[PDB]
RNA sequence: AUAGGUUUGGUCCUAGCCUUUCUAUUAGCUCUUAGUAAGAUUACACAUGCAAGCAUCCCCGUUCCAGUGAGUUCACCCUCUAAAUCACCAGAUCAAAAGGGACAAGCAUCAAGCACGCAGCAAUGCAGCUCAAAACGCUUAGCCUAGCCACACCCCCACGGGAAACAGCAGU
RNA sequence: CCCCACUAUGCUUAGCCCUAAACCUCAACAGUUAAUCAACAAAACUGCUCGCCAGAACACUACGAGCCACAGCUUAAAACUCAAA
RNA sequence: AAGUGUACUGAGUGCACUUGGAC
C-alpha cells in the first residue's frame, strides 16, 4: 500500500493499538494488546483488506 | 458490518483487559501490603535509633 | 557501515575515468617536430625511435614510431593512437603506421 | 527566587525527632544546619521543592523527583563555581547537569504536561527549545546578518 | 471531497507555531530504499490552519486537505489534534495516561 | 585645489587614511595635499575584482606598493590594505590594526576620491564597536564621532571621467554593483568591439589574432563588428538599447561628446594567457589584450572627448585563462 | 565471474592494475555475391535545386510532417477546465493554461539563502519561510524510448535589434 | 658528542595556540563461550549505533576558506607517474 | 636505540610522550 502513509509511536499509551483514517473521515481503533503479530494481521485484512475476489478482478 | 464487528471484538478485549487488570491489582495489593510492613519496620528503627 | 549509514551515504560515487593520453579520443593528428631515440629500461636496451608530435589539441607529446624504417620529418603529419610501449617511459602514444606522411613501414 | 535554608533549621534526619524542639539550644543549634557542611543545605532544599511540587513527595525515583534532585546539584554548582571561576571539571559537570536536565524536562513534558507545568513553575525554569541549528556565528556571518536586518528594516 | 490538494489525509508533528492561526506540522511516511529495502522515515513539512490556534509544539495532529489551497503553503486544516503534547487520553480505555502508566486507573469508573 | 587651499590647512597642523579605487588604478599629489603624516592606502571596490589567479589580493597590495614608490615613503605610508566596505570585507582586520599599535594615535582624516566610497566605509565603521551617535561640525559641515575625532573630508573630485558626462541612471547602470564577469571575445585584425556607446577599440595590423577581455559591468552591452560597419552601427544604435549608454537617443546623442581616436601600439605577445595591456575606459572599465606570442597588434581606442583613454600594465594580467569555449563562429567565449 | 597473471629469497594477507567475454566508433591490412537494418564529428558557415497546396473566388493548411540535442527536473499522476472532433447539441474523446504531488549526476574547497512566510475583505499586523535529512550556488547531461521534453541563426522571449539564417531533403 | 657559565623555558597570576607513538595503536552499549582459526598482537564472536577507508606517491602539499592578526594550525585537492605500495 | 609532537640551532640538542628496543 505505498499511498496509505504509516506512522509508529513507541511507547506514548500504556496499551498497544493501530488506528486508520478512512478518506471519509472515519477512524477505525483497531485494539492488538495480547494479540500475536499473525492474529492482527488476520484481523486487519478481515476489517479493512480488499478480498480476493476484488484482487482478481484488478 | 465489519467495523461493527470491530467495536464488538474492541469491547471483548477490553472486558478481557478489565479482569486483568483486576487481577493485578489485587496481587499487587497484597504484595504492597507486606511492602508496606517492610517500610513501616525500617522507618520504626530508624527513628528508634536517631532518637 | 550499518544500514542507516548506508542510506545517509547513498550509492557508491564513481570517479569519473581519467582521460587516457588521448584525451578520450581513439586517434589524433599531430605534427612533428623533433625525431630522435631512446633507451628502454633494463633488461631490454634496444634503442627506439620516437618523435615528439603537437596533437589535434596543441599539446605536445612524445609518440613512439613503431617498426623499421620510415621518413618522418620536421613538419610532417601524422596521425597517432594510444598505447604506451612497453620498456618506453613516459611514451605513452603511437604513430599509426600507413597514414598521412607516415609512409608504410619502409621494409 | 532561591533563599537559602535559615541556618538554625535542623537537618532532615531529626526534623522528624519527636521531642526534638523540648531539649537545649545547644543541642538545636549543633543539630542545626550551621554546625553542618553544604550537603545538608542541599538535602533541606530538595526536601523543600519536594514538598513544595511534587504530588508525592515521598517517591523518589519519580521524573520529578530527579528533575529536582538535579536542579539542586545544577545550584549547587553555579553556587561552587560562583567562587571556584577556574575550576574546568566543575565546569564540565555543571554544563553537563544542564543539558541533563533539559533532557529530563523534555521527557517530562512529552509525558506529563499537567506535571512539567507544576515544575517549571515551581522551579523557575523558563523551558527553552533546543536552536533549529547551531552554525558558528563568526564575523563575516554576523555582520553580514545586521546589514541584512538593517536593509529589511529600510524597506519595512 | 473533491479537493485540488493530493495528500487527503495525513497524520503529523507540529514543530512550530510563530505563524497567526497557522501551524508547522512535519509529516513523516515510510519510504522504501531501493537499494536496501529498508524502510526510512521521509518527512515533509505541512502547514494546517488551527483558526483556535490550539496547536502546542509536540503535539500530534491529524491534517485534512482544505478544497483549495488558502496561502502559498496552507494546504490542509488541523482536522483534530490527536495526542495533545502531555495530555494523552488512551483511546482504547478513554482514561488519560502519562506515558505507560494511567493517571485515573481503568477500574475507577 | 580647493581641497588645498580650504581642507589642506586643517589637515597640516594624527592619522590619514588615504582610499583609492582598486578598480580605477592623485597619488603623486597627497605630499601638498595632506603633509608628511602617517597615511594609510585602502583599496576599495575589492570584492568586484575577479580572482584572476591566486594570491591576486596579494599581487593587488604589491602593485600598489610600487605605485607609492613611484609617487612618498614606505609624507610615510605605514600600511596597504584591501578592503570592501559593501560586503564588509576587512573592515573588522582594518579596526584591529587600528587599535592594536602606538603609531595610530589622534584623530582620523578620511581623505580619497568621490566615488572610492567614503560615505560607505565611512557609515560602516560608525556602525562599529570602533567608535564610542555621528554629528555635524564645519571644518564646510562635515560628519564626525569619537573614537579623539574622525575626520570625514570631502571627496576629491576626478577629471576626466565618464561618470560626470553620464546622468545617474547612466552611472548607476555603469557602476558594477555585482561581481564583475570577464568577457572574452577572439579578435582578427580589421575588427572593431563596442564597450557600450561609450568605449570603442579598432584591431588592426596584427600578424595574427589576439584575445580581448572585457572586465566591466556586467549589464554593459559588448557588441562585435567589422571596421566597415563599426561606425554605420554607431551612428544607428547611439543610445537606444543596443548600446545602452548613455541614453535619451539622438537628443542625447547630440549633447554626448563624440568619440576622439587614440592611437596604441601593443608590445610583443607575452603568450595567450598573460595579458600585455588593459586599456582603461575612465571608471566605466577596462579590456585586457593577449596578442599571439611575439605578436605585435596596432589598436586605435575611440572615447569621448572629454574623457581619456589610458593604456596601463595589466591590473588583472591571468584573467584570460577565466573563460569558457567559443561559442559558434561569434567571436565571444562561453563565460565561467 | 567458475576465474587467471602480477608485489617477495619464500609463504600468507590486504590492495590496485592487467587478461579472458559482449558491444559500438575510428584506424591499419585485406575483400566475392544477394537480401535486410543503420548512417556528418561539429546548435560551425552555406553555392545550388527542391521540400505547401487545394479549391467555383470565401474559406482551410502552410502551427502538422520532417530535423537537432544547444539548453534543461516544462515530460508522469491527481484537480480543474480552455481549444479541437462527434453534419448541430451532446455529454464522450483529446489535451492546453492554472493548482497539488512526483521527478538526473558530481561538488560542502557551494553553508547559509536574504524575503525566501503567515493572518486579515483592507487598512494593517504578526516576523516569519528553506537549510548538514544538503537550502542557496557552480559544473555535466536531453529523458523514464510505441515514444517523450526542449530549440528552431542569435539577443532565454522576439515588439524590436543584431543580420540575412539548410538542426527539411540532396549537396558543398 | 665531554667539562664550565649562563638565557629563553620549566614555576605564579591573567589570557592565548590546540597539536602528540593524545596508544590498551583494540569506538559506545548489550550479550555469549556455542561451535577456535590468515600470521603476530590483547582468546573468538553475536547484536546495535555513530565515526572513518576505498592502491602508492604526488600530499600533515597547492588553491580557497576558517582560526589568526601574518607564521603558523585545521580543512584538503588536482595534473603528471607506477604496477606496485 | 628507534619514533611522535614541539622549539632553537645547523643533523644535533631541549621538554613530554610510545615500545612499533635490550637488561
Ligand atoms: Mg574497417
Ligand atoms: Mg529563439
Ligand atoms: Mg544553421
Ligand atoms: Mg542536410
Ligand atoms: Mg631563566
Amino acid at each position: 500500500n505505498p499511498w496509505v502513509q504509516i506512522m509508529m509511536f513507541k511507547n506514548m499509551t500504556p496499551s498497544p493499538f493501530l488506528r486508520f483514517y478512512l478518506d471519509s473521515g472515519e477512524q477505525v481503533l483497531v485494539d492488538v494488546e495480547t494479540k500475536s503479530n499473525k492474529e492482527i494481521m488476520e484481523h486487519i485484512r478481515k476489517i479493512l483488506g480488499k478480498n480476493e475476489e476484488t484482487l482478481r478482478e484488478e | 458490518e465489519l467495523m461493527a464487528w470491530n467495536q464488538a471484538e474492541n469491547r471483548r478485549l477490553h472486558e478481557l483487559r478489565i479482569a486483568r487488570l483486576r487481577q493485578e491489582e489485587r496481587e499487587q495489593e497484597q504484595r504492597q501490603a507486606l511492602e508496606q510492613a517492610r517500610k513501616a519496620e525500617e522507618v520504626q528503627a530508624w527513628a528508634q535509633r536517631k532518637e | 557501515a550499518t544500514l542507516n549509514q548506508m542510506h545517509r551515504l547513498g550509492p557508491p560515487k564513481r570517479p569519473p575515468r581519467k582521460l587516457g593520453p588521448t584525451e578520450g579520443r581513439p586517434q589524433l593528428k599531430g605534427v612533428v617536430l623533433c625525431t630522435f631515440t631512446r633507451k628502454p629500461k633494463k633488461p631490454n636496451s634496444a634503442n627506439r625511435k620516437c618523435c615528439r608530435v603537437r596533437l589535434s589539441t596543441g599539446r605536445e607529446a612524445v609518440c613512439f614510431i613503431p617498426g623499421e624504417g620510415h621518413t618522418l620529418q620536421e613538419h610532417q603529419i601524422v596521425l597517432v593512437e594510444g598505447g604506451r610501449t612497453q620498456d618506453l617511459p613516459g611514451v605513452k602514444l603511437t604513430v599509426v603506421r600507413g597514414k598521412y606522411d607516415c609512409g608504410h613501414v619502409q621494409k | 527566587l532561591d533563599d537559602d535554608p535559615p541556618p538554625s533549621t535542623l537537618l532532615k534526619d531529626y526534623q522528624n525527632v519527636p521531642g526534638i524542639e523540648k531539649v537545649d539550644d545547644v543541642v538545636k543549634r549543633l543539630l542545626s544546619l550551621e554546625m553542618a557542611n553544604k550537603k545538608e543545605m542541599l538535602k533541606i532544599k530538595q526536601e523543600q521543592f519536594m514538598k513544595k511540587i511534587v504530588a508525592n513527595p515521598e517517591d523518589t525515583r519519580s521524573l520529578e523527583a530527579r528533575i529536582i534532585a538535579l536542579s539542586v546539584k545544577i545550584r549547587s554548582y553555579e553556587e561552587h563555581l560562583e567562587k571556584h571561576r577556574k575550576d574546568k571539571a566543575h565546569k564540565r559537570y555543571l554544563l553537563m547537569s544542564i543539558d541533563q536536565r533539559k533532557k529530563m524536562l523534555k521527557n517530562l513534558r512529552n509525558t506529563n504536561y499537567d506535571v512539567f507545568e507544576k515544575i517549571c513553575w515551581g522551579l523557575g525554569i523558563e523551558y527553552t527549545f533546543p536552536p533549529l541549528y547551531y552554525r558558528r556565528a563568526h564575523r563575516r556571518f554576523v555582520t553580514k546578518k545586521a546589514l541584512c536586518i538593517r536593509v529589511f528594516q529600510e524597506t519595512q | 471531497v473533491r479537493s485540488s490538494v493530493h495528500a487527503r489525509w495525513i497524520v503529523g508533528k507540529v514543530i512550530g507555531t510563530k505563524m497567526q492561526k497557522t501551524a508547522k506540522v512535519r509529516v513523516t511516511r515510510l519510504v522504501l530504499d531501493p537499494y536496501l529495502l529498508k524502510y526510512f522515515n521521509k518527512r515533509k513539512t505541512y502547514f494546517a490552519h488551527d483558526a483556535l490556534q490550539q496547536c502546542t509544539v509536540g503535539d500530534i495532529v491529524l491534517l485534512r486537505a482544505l478544497p483549495v489551497p488558502r496561502a502559498k503553503h496552507v494546504k490542509h486544516e488541523l482536522a483534530e489534534i490527536v495526542f495533545k503534547v502531555g495530555k494523552v487520553i488512551d483511546p482504547v480505555t478513554g482514561k488519560p495516561c502519562a506515558g505507560t502508566t494511567y493517571l485515573e486507573s481503568p477500574l475507577s469508573s | 585645489e580647493q581641497y588645498l587651499e580650504l581642507v589642506s590647512a586643517a589637515l597640516r597642523r594624527s592619522l590619514v587614511l588615504y582610499m583609492v579605487d582598486l578598480l580605477d588604478l592623485l597619488l603623486p599629489d597627497l605630499p601638498a595635499l595632506v603633509g608628511p603624516k602617517q597615511l594609510i592606502v585602502l583599496g576599495n571596490k575589492v570584492d568586484l575584482l575577479p580572482q584572476d589567479a591566486p594570491g591576486y589580493r596579494q599581487r593587488l597590495r604589491e602593485r600598489l606598493w610600487e605605485d607609492c614608490a613611484r609617487a612618498l615613503l614606505l609624507t610615510v605610508v605605514r600600511d596597504v590594505r584591501l578592503i570592501s566596505a559593501k560586503t564588509g570585507y576587512g573592515v573588522e582586520e582594518l579596526i584591529s590594526a587600528l587599535q592594536r599599535s602606538w603609531r595610530y594615535r589622534g584623530d582620523v582624516y578620511l581623505v580619497g576620491a568621490t566615488n572610492a566610497g567614503k560615505s560607505t566605509l565611512f557609515n560602516t565603521l560608525l556602525e562599529s564597536d570602533y567608535c564610542t551617535r555621528a554629528t555635524i561640525s564645519p571644518w564646510l559641515n562635515l560628519l564626525k564621532f569619537p573614537i579623539h575625532w574622525f575626520y570625514d573630508t570631502p571627496g576629491i573630485t576626478k577629471e576626466n571621467c565618464i561618470l560626470n558626462l553620464l546622468t545617474e541612471k547612466e552611472v548607476n547602470i555603469v557602476l558594477p554593483t555585482q561581481s564583475i564577469v570577464p568577457r572574452t571575445f577572439v579578435l582578427k585584425p580589421g575588427m572593431v568591439l563596442f564597450l557600450g556607446a561609450i568605449g570603442r577599440i579598432d584591431f588592426l595590423q596584427g600578424n595574427q589574432s589576439a584575445w580581448f577581455t572585457v572586465v566591466a559591468s556586467n549589464i554593459l552591452p559588448v557588441h562585435i563588428t567589422s571596421l566597415d560597419r563599426a561606425d554605420a552601427l554607431y551612428q544607428k544604435h547611439a543610445g537606444h538599447t543596443l548600446l545602452q549608454i548613455p541614453m535619451g537617443g539622438k537628443e542625447r546623442m547630440a549633447g554626448f561628446p563624440p568619440l576622439v581616436a587614440e592611437d596604441i601600439m601593443l608590445k610583443e605577445g607575452l603568450g595567450a594567457s598573460e595579458a600585455v595591456a588593459d586599456i582603461k575606459f575612465s571608471s566605466a572599465g577596462w579590456v585586457s589584450v593577449t596578442p599571439n606570442f611575439k605578436d605585435r597588434l596596432h589598436l586605435r581606442g575611440y572615447t569621448p572627448e572629454g574623457t581619456v583613454l589610458t593604456v596601463r600594465p595589466p591590473l588583472l594580467p591571468y584573467i584570460v585563462n577565466i573563460k569558457g569555449q567559443r561559442i559558434k563562429k561569434s567571436v565571444a567565449y562561453k563565460t565561467k
